[PDB]
């Protein structure tokens, strides 16, 4: 009985993304469990260095969630993406930032 | 004081 | 204008892994038609990426492929103000792989007389929604539910005996199914 | 209108590499006021809010201490638990824990929050008359009789009868700015043509707090609810929330579909087309 669950993941910016603009990169990454969870930020598809978390929390169903974040400058030529690895899932899942707002 | 208890 | 229909398919397989090429061909309407395909629910993008050269004789070839591939496709021919046919769309392309292996639990022997219906048993240790049993791999596979509320869990020829699969995915991306499972095939 | 507080707990196990993980949070309402983090350096009770920065030193030490105490019961339950049922050491677990309370604008209590859980499951948790709790796994009821002879309902009643709508109070009195606002949400509609005469709309909801918020389509009055795709509430990290609604709807029939939005912070709820 060690159940399991898996990582939900979405990526969006804080503000509507407009080029030339101080903003927020988000990866929320909810639903999982257990709690050790390896998520990432790639700039292009590299690493990029600096980063933060919330506070591990869960919700009502005991699921735990955490939202990474990386301050940037958004411009039409980069793209960026979130980087998701947990133990439900077996090859590192890769999601790209898209434009919605 | 400890609250919860367990 | 009387009113034609496409016939899609998917070479080979309606079942591909990660990083595995598979081709999406529908045919006309004799050659060369101008063929347009689309994807439900999100856009496909890739499709302004095959060559129109190849997009007319259908054959979207996509050189290998990711999870963003996964989805469900249309083909349709005409466009508008001159003629257009209804598209069909049956198939549900999918990405294997990206979870956990699903476990395999049988009842009584994997060999009998095989005329007593179907009855096998495919767990997993992670929740998810659907579980997708693939026999050959026109038969194709067929999707369930969970058995149980809580727990995640479903109960489900003499001559020539076909291959078996067992798959797991959550409802919410249904085209999108964890990797292959033990072979419980002839071999 | 009304408020809630609320405090979690999670421990997880790290076989081989040392003692277990664990870390626990207070959230009143929907903001997360402070931060207990036990493999960090200088482990205490440290304000994730600048309202609460200038509490006195004896309410910082008492959450310290309130949290240090907690964090070795939920340890020592997490060893003896490991033992209880059938594992092997080598393997990691975890439990979580919540209790809190539910006040009104009354300034009454509502309903309160004792709830404990290990390893993705429910181990017990209370009734709604605050004094049986019920139990879940032949693990739950020994414990249940355990809480039973300690008669702990009583003493937790009392604790979240009059001393959290203190606690509460004093945290919507100097939080005001914060804990009392009700933010409206920035909504609009996206057109996203799908393929011919087939298009998507989008109902994007943007920067509302508290995350309580409900979208709903509409075709001529009639809910899509069948038709609706829904994702979670997501934070913008500032204690905003984002939500987007969207439906599959045939191109022409565009002006037939309205999106309908209710929230707190709505004088009264919201209808939206697409502009075209
Ligand atoms: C009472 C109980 O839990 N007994 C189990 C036993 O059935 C099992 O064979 C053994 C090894 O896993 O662990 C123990």
């Amino acid at each position: 009985d060690p159940i399991q669950r898996t990582p939900k993941i979405q990526v969006y910016s804080r503000h509507p993304a407009e080029n030339g603009k101080s903003n927020f990169l988000n990866c929320y990454v909810s639903g999982f469990h257990p709690s050790d969870i390896e998520v990432d930020l790639l700039k292009n598809g590299e690493r990029i260095e600096k980063v933060e978390h919330s506070d591990l929390s869960f919700s009502k169903d005991w699921s735990f969630y955490l939202l990474y974040y990386t301050e940037f400058t958004p411009t039409e030529k980069d793209e960026y993406a979130c980087r998701v690895n947990h133990v439900t899932l077996s090859q590192p899942k890769i999601v790209k930032w898209d434009r919605d707002m | 004081i400890l609250r919860w208890e367990q | 204008g009387h009113l034609p229909k496409p016939t899609l398919w998917a070479e080979p397989g309606s079942v591909i892994t990660q990083g595995s090429p598979v081709t999406l061909r529908c045919q006309g309407g004799q050659e060369t038609q101008e063929y347009r395909l689309y994807r439900e629910k999100k856009t496909a993008l890739w499709i302004t990426r095959i060559p129109q050269e190849l997009v007319k004789k259908g054959q979207f070839p996509i050189p290998s492929i990711t999870w963003e591939h996964a989805g469900r496709y249309r083909c349709y021919y005409g466009s508008d103000t001159a003629g257009r046919s209804e598209s069909s769309d049956p198939l549900e392309l999918v990405v294997t792989g990206a979870y956990i292996k699903p476990t395999l639990s049988a009842q009584p022997s994997p060999v009998v007389n095989s005329g007593g219906n179907v009855i096998l048993q495919c767990d997993s240790q992670v929740a998810f929604d659907g579980f997708s049993l693939c026999k050959e791999g026109h038969p194709q596979c067929l999707n369930s539910q969970p058995h149980a509320r809580g727990s995640s869990r479903a109960i489900f020829s003499p001559s020539r005996r076909w291959w078996y699969r067992c798959y797991a995915y959550d409802s919410n991306s249904p085209y999108e199914w964890s990797l292959p499972s033990d072979l419980l095939e002839l071999l | 209108g009304s408020h809630s507080l609320r405090y979690f707990s999670t421990a997880v196990s790290r076989p081989g590499r040392g003692e277990p993980r664990y870390i626990a949070v207070e959230y009143v309402d929907d903001t997360q006021f402070l931060r207990f983090d036990s493999d960090a350096a200088i482990p205490r009770m440290e304000p994730r809010e600048p309202w609460v920065e200038q509490e006195g030193p004896q309410y910082w030490e008492w959450t310290t201490g309130y949290a240090k105490a907690n964090a070795q019961t939920d340890r020592v339950a997490l060893r003896n638990l490991l033992r209880r049922y059938n594992q092997s050491e080598a393997g990691s677990h975890t439990l979580q824990g919540m209790n809190g309370c539910d006040m009104g604008p009354d300034g009454r209590l509502l309903r309160g929050y004792h709830q404990h859980a290990y390893d993705g499951k429910d181990y017990i948790s209370l009734n709604e008359d605050l004094r049986s709790w019920t139990a879940a796994d032949t693990v739950a009821q020994i414990t249940q009789r355990f809480y039973e002879a300690e008669e702990y309902a009583e003493e937790f009643r009392t604790y979240l009868e009059g001393e959290c709508l203190e606690l509460l109070r004093r945290y919507l009195e100097n939080g005001k700015e914060t804990l009392q606002r009700a933010d409206p949400p920035k909504a609009h509609v996206a057109h996203h043509p799908i393929s011919d005469h087939e298009a998507t709309l989008r109902c994007w909801a943007l920067g509302f707090y508290p995350a309580e918020i409900t979208l709903t389509w509409q075709r001529d009055g009639e809910e899509q609810t069948q038709d609706t795709e829904l994702v979670e509430t997501r934070p913008a990290g500032d204690g905003t929330f984002q939500k987007w609604a969207a439906v599959v709807v045939p191109s022409g029939e565009e002006q037939r579909y309205t999106c309908h939005v209710q929230h707190e912070g709505l004088p009264q709820p919201l209808i939206l087309r697409w502009e075209q």
